[PDB]
């Protein structure tokens, strides 16, 4: 596997792309923060096995963060038995483990939604732990939950920890200033001015004006959201996933298509966005109609 | 000693906040026209319904509620007597934005000069929100509402709170309240004045481009290339149109109201920034410096140094339409 | 079960119908919205005997979310047998085993007042995966309460979701727009200006001048609901329901039947409507008496 | 039938859209026998004076969705699922179809109604009543177990109208519940024909309708503020009289104090002589 | 009794009027006013036979609850049993002798919940709906062979005190099934000063010090919104103290104008140590 | 341990660390109040070992606070076994024990990240025993959980008690009552105007003027952070750890390198901080990069 395979289908600029494996590199632990709908949870699974090198998915491991995660859910706990509890290692303790089976291949753990759950009450200890300089068996400490005999987890060093923060829901997202620093922030754009999406639409039987004016509305359009930072801000722009999808029967992309994307999903997005005029609802609607 | 109707002053809040019928009400000053809104807007936002956020609850109950947390149940022993430890998610209406507006409906109330009606009016809601839990109010609180994840409408009415606490005073009594003589300093009705503009241009003028441009001197230095020592330049609002590019310099002055020696010194920050600013279309440069004037309107233009530059004024008190009208009419003058 | 066994007693047009199997057979997962008594409950239970074709109930599951309900009742969650306590898999996730066993037979799940309980975190872990293009065992997710990474829960392809949500209260609105663009919203509306709603009146013996006279008055009542979009939008508007029902025994729809209706259910809905307008209650309920 | 204060057209509509609507929403102010007029109502729709088929419950903030359907709640071994009375309730009612069983839920503005309800606020229309219609429940161990709510079932919802709370409108639940607004009916007959039946002076009682009603449309004069819902009920008149004192002036003068000063003070507050001023009229 | 209480007998008459029929009533009224001394008299006046036994009192808090009240599971040496609370054993006590009054007293009622306490049992403690008719299983009960239900004997005194500016206004379930009473401190009363001149106390002292009192209960109800007529201070101060066996004294009531007075005058206040000393000062001399 | 190794790599002027060693034998209870990425927890692992001039892991132990610790696990509590319950000594507990055998070697306890949990919760009854005057065997009590109260627990005088807080949140404002009486706050500046860590930069192939220019934007820029109260106070202010990271290859510091930091890391955080104002983003944003 190499990048010319991940890069194939993906409407990302490669410049993103090698700067995504720089910060990863050095960091260790990156967030990718865009709007629904750019490819987030899309390149998490072709990312992990370029760093790898191969695609192996017993190496990479994918979770959700939902608000209702916990420490005793990701590290240590007590669940119950048949009459009794006991202590259960988490999912990220029993990953970590793993990656530390073999220190030479690299280990990928991806969180989805990360900005829902309270991460200083998930993570806990491992908050500073997981940061490149302070891993290894020098900075090993012991667990909440561990055995009064001293026994104490590490981050391996191979490990690589990724986080997917959306940047619709303002009130959802980080403030741990601690925890932003372990972590480095990289925005993705929307793609529409993009060849490579382009591309995907007229080798999937499109015309060249019908996909040029397609860019051209929508790139108006995100300014005009990108404008205003009181309610509507830059990162509410809207994502390309809603064109991407629906054409593989063989439906090539037309106005009707369009109208029905506009009349079915965006419209409705529009007037709960604005909900101050509809003349700003039935002006934008009407201009990607006409 | 004259200053603006106090109605008309509530218009340019607006478009200061960003986003009504104020002829009903009789009273001429600020207080009696801001109560009404917020006292008015709250029962508008209830019609609708207000705003309930999922709050999580983790407490000792006598049975499953939600997600039990087996560690605090078993280490606190409560299910010896018959109690677990469980997190769900209550939905109440005690959250911070509506807090904010509970608390200040008393230092509504509490204020010592205000119309009978509005007191009256708003005790009743007081009394409306049992389940709210009363606050002592700062900016702070105010401060964490930036995310602003409530509608446009509660954005709109909670600006309205944070003027009434930072201009409330307490008066006569130790409990109750004053408010503040707003219109006496020039300060920040001249803050006012800026920021009304630049909210406004972008509504009115869709034709132009309307943005705050930020300008570094031509000046070079031996000594030190941040030049921390200069002044900070950024300017007050900048009207880019393909046409012509526009930078305007606006404050509010005392001295001006009077119809004698004029106050001008602002044009003096005005010149260096047209010099540091360099336009890349190079179509024109123009400037104007626009004023409040109570009587009328004067307009002017002027070429100084191969700058084309105007001095205008607005008869505030008039009429908000012809106000607006005026606006528009001044800057088609200017903006060609 | 045949399409028209449904149309015969639906007063929507079919074309909102064409346009609704159409996306749910593509996005598996929509919401349908509009004022209460337009039916939503009621097309519902049709619509899934149509996209099945048959009429099978077992392969159909109906819930209603509210406050008190959690991603361990619905997914997962630790509950007492007795004396001990056990994992108890939710409802929706016996439902996906179900449909695992029979891949072909589309199988579908109907939440009712979907809008009120917290979907974020209810779904979680299933926000990401319920997606058209994200479903099968490529894309398995190990869980909270999961045992180890190994047990994993994948959404079936044949699964079909359908949301439910009224527009009446923007407090409990779908505001999360990363849920947004998961579900298909399509809009239904009163439909009072329709056929099939006056046919079912003239089946049960009614005039034609006071059904002509009656559909013009709402037609006019519910365009003046949607005009006050700041004060109360479309969503708003009255349904056909209430004037639906009540005619069981046979009594004929006469001028003084409408006249005592809306003395006991809209009137009051019409105060609160208007709350600081008695003139206009007194004028929009005068107006229908002639 | 003879001893209710309130019109025989009322409760001959509520007759009428209680059997067809099945659900129905009772809202006046305090003090006009809600409790009463639906116990009373409730053996006429059975048509026999049945007590074990009614039950009656005062709901509260803190009631839950725990207490009224299900809940995991704990026995003496440990913790067990719980059927709520409801759950208990609507079994014993299908147990047996033909009779009609009645819930009666006093102070239901309290609770967020929509939390209470949960499932049955789409199960307990009319229409949705039935085997078809069972759902299961949120804390249902099996999908297959379902929860339907029986025909003969009847709801009843008593409210108090003089504590608005701005904080959640339903007009959905609004549109199981056919809303019936209760007047006091010191203008009624009934209520005169008791006390003149109870050695009352024939003026005393005419003389306290206009003393009343003076007061009722003042409430009733600002809708926004205060409206019919608010004013004052007759109940209070009822009670106290039946140990063998027949009305007096003096007698009138206790319950002002007694009971409708504090009344004043929660409507008119902050207002002392409207209330030093509508008490002392009243005393006059 | 009478004699001893300070309040005016028709407050005490109207009491007895009101309780007798209603069945429910909560006194409100200043710290100091001696409202648990007061309803103990006025619950052995009622009954008639000064019997402890039927009275039982509680003090509520905020972390008071149903378990606490009614009845809860409470740990045995292994396993847990269920456990009678107060009010469930106080009336099946009261069930057997229907004849016989019984009282309950909640002394700071107001700050707890009435209806996480109560519960159910709420509306069944409304005199209307009393007596084997209005039987409810309770929440605990797992089975339906007993059913809980308040005889009518019963009656319950809730006290509350008006001393707290912080406290909002009352809960709307109080409101409704409780009469609301004003407790006046009773300085002018004549049997509070037969109870200082039945002590050898100067009539210019007690007169003197029944004006000095009522110039500050004015002054302080004065206050328009913060500090009401409910704040004024009462009498309990003065009693003990005095015939305990030392006599009545200007110096004796010296010290406790600095005890009990000038720190809730500060208290109240909390704004003007001149406006507390100026007052402290008067009262002193 | 010589301080040539642990003072010489180090940012902080050597005045502040004696200024804390002084204070650190006289009181004991210290806490290091700054923002994250100034080397708050890198100090503190150097700082033990020079109180007791020696390399020991076994005489120095560190932990990091959350929610989730407690009592129980920190000092003393119950553990499950299958079915019973048995006591466990608690890491507090285990290491004083430790430190009474050795009165006169220093015993170092470091606490990181303290509040995010109640120190009441979890310390609770030995914050008496804790404080610097009431310690030694003279003020023994018996525990909460002791058996009899023969058994006793004594805070030994020779340990010394550090911790970690962040000044990055807006609860933290409020300062817990606890912590304020018993710990003495040292504040940790940026440390960006300071010798050390231009001269680590210069040693690392760095331009003097390049390296002088950075500071005074970053000198000015902490400046205007610290001059708001409201929002950001002067705890919020950036450190200086950002930079020192990523060298580890070798590569030379320049605008190249600057800036991958600037828009990864610095460009969103400040979206954060001022997203009142986003054109005050794009001034400094620009103005670093000029
Ligand atoms: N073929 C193709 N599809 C893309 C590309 N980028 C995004 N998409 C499509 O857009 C849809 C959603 O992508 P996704 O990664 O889930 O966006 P997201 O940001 O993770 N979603 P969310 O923020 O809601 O979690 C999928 O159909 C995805 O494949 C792309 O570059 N190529
Ligand atoms: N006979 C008949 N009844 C209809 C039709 N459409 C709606 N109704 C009736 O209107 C009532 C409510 O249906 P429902 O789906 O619950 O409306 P809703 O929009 O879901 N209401 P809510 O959102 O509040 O739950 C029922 O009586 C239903 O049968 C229809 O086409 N024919
Ligand atoms: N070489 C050198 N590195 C430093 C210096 N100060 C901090 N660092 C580096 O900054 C990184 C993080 O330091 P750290 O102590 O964890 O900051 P913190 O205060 O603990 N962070 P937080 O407050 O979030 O817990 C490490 O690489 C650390 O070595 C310093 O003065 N010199
Ligand atoms: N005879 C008669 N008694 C009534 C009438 N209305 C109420 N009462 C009595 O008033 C007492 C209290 O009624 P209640 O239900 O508590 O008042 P509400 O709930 O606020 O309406 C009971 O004795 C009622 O029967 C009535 O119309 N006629
Ligand atoms: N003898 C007698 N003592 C009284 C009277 N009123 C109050 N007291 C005394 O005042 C004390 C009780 O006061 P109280 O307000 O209940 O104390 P509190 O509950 O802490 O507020 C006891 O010494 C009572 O006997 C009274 O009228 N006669
Ligand atoms: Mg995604
Ligand atoms: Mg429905
Ligand atoms: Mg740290």
């Amino acid at each position: 596997y190499c990048l010319e395979d991940a890069l194939n289908d993906l409407f990302i600029p490669e410049t993103t792309i090698e700067t995504i494996l720089k910060r990863l590199t050095i960091k260790k632990n990156i967030i990718l923060q865009g709007p629904p709908g750019v490819g987030k949870t899309f390149v998490a699974r072709r990312l992990a096995y370029l760093l790898t090198g191969e695609k192996a998915p017993q190496r990479v491991n994918m979770v959700q963060f939902h608000q209702s995660y916990s420490y005793e859910d990701f590290i240590q706990g007590y669940r119950p038995n048949g009459v009794g509890f006991r202590r259960k290692d988490g999912i990220f303790y029993n990953f970590c483990q793993q990656a530390k089976e073999q220190p030479e291949k690299k280990y990928i753990f991806i969180i989805d939604e990360i900005n829902r759950a309270n991460l200083s009450k998930v993570f806990g200890e491992v908050m500073m732990l997981m940061e490149h300089d302070k891993r290894g068996e020098n900075w090993s400490v012991p667990l909440t939950y561990s055995e009064n005999d001293e026994e104490r987890f590490y981050v391996p060093e191979n490990v690589y920890i990724i986080g997917l923060m959306n940047t619709a829901d303002r009130s959802l997202a980080v403030v741990d200033y601690a925890l932003r620093r372990r972590f480095s922030f990289i925005d993705i754009e929307p793609g529409f001015d993009t060849p490579q999406f382009r591309n995907f639409l007229l080798n999937k039987k499109a015309e060249p004006s019908f996909v040029e004016s397609l860019c051209q509305k929508m790139n108006e359009l995100n300014q005009e959201i990108s404008k205003e930072a009181t309610i509507l801000g830059k990162g509410f722009r809207i994502g390309h996933s809603y064109f991407c999808c629906g054409l593989e029967d063989g439906t090539s992309p037309d106005t009707q298509w369009l109208n029905e994307i506009v009349m079915t999903d965006i419209a409705p997005l529009l007037e709960e966005y604005f909900f101050d005029d509809p003349y700003k609802q039935q002006k934008w609607t009407n201009k990607l109609l006409g | 000693q004259p200053v603006i109707p106090v109605r008309n002053i509530y218009y340019m809040l607006t478009y200061a906040w960003g986003y009504a019928n104020l002829e009903a009400i009789p009273g001429n000053n600020l207080l009696d026209i801001l109560g009404y809104v917020l006292n008015k807007g709250v029962l508008q936002l209830s019609r609708r319904g207000l705003e309930l956020d999922y709050n999580p609850n983790t407490e000792i109950i006598p049975g499953i509620k939600g997600r039990i947390e087996f560690a605090k149940t078993i280490r606190g022993f409560h299910l010896n007597h018959g109690k677990t430890v469980s997190t769900f998610d209550m939905l109440n209406e005690d959250t911070l934005a509506n807090r904010i507006i509970k608390s200040t409906l008393a230092i509504l109330i509490k204020h010592e000069k205000l119309n009978s009606t509005i007191r009256d009016e708003a005790r009743s809601l007081y009394r409306k929100l049992p389940g709210i839990s009363t606050l002592h109010l700062t900016p702070q609180h105010f401060s964490y509402l930036n995310g602003g994840k409530n509608t446009r409408y509660y954005k709109f009415v909670i600006s309205v709170c944070k003027f009434i606490v930072n201009n409330s005073i307490p008066g006569q009594n130790k409990g109750h309240y004053r408010f503040y003589d707003f219109e006496r300093n020039e300060k920040e009705m001249s803050l006012l004045y800026q920021k009304f503009l630049y909210e406004f241009c972008r509504r009115e003028l869709t034709s132009a481009n309307t943005t705050r441009s930020y300008l570094k001197w031509d000046a070079s230095s031996i000594s030190d290339q941040s030049l921390n020592l200069l002044p900070r330049m950024e300017t007050d609002i900048t009207i880019r149109s393909s046409e012509k590019i526009l930078i305007v310099d606006a404050k509010y002055y005392k001295s001006i109201f009077s119809r004698e020696k004029f106050h001008s010194q602002n044009l003096y920050q005005l010149m260096n920034y047209l010099w540091s600013l360099k336009p890349e279309n190079g179509e024109n440069i123009g400037g104007l410096l626009i004023y409040p004037h109570v009587d009328t309107a004067v307009k002017h233009r002027y070429k100084i140094n191969g700058f084309d530059i105007g001095l205008c004024t607005v008869n505030l008190g008039q009429e908000w339409p012809c106000i607006h009208q005026e606006l528009l009419d001044i800057f088609d003058e200017y903006l060609k």
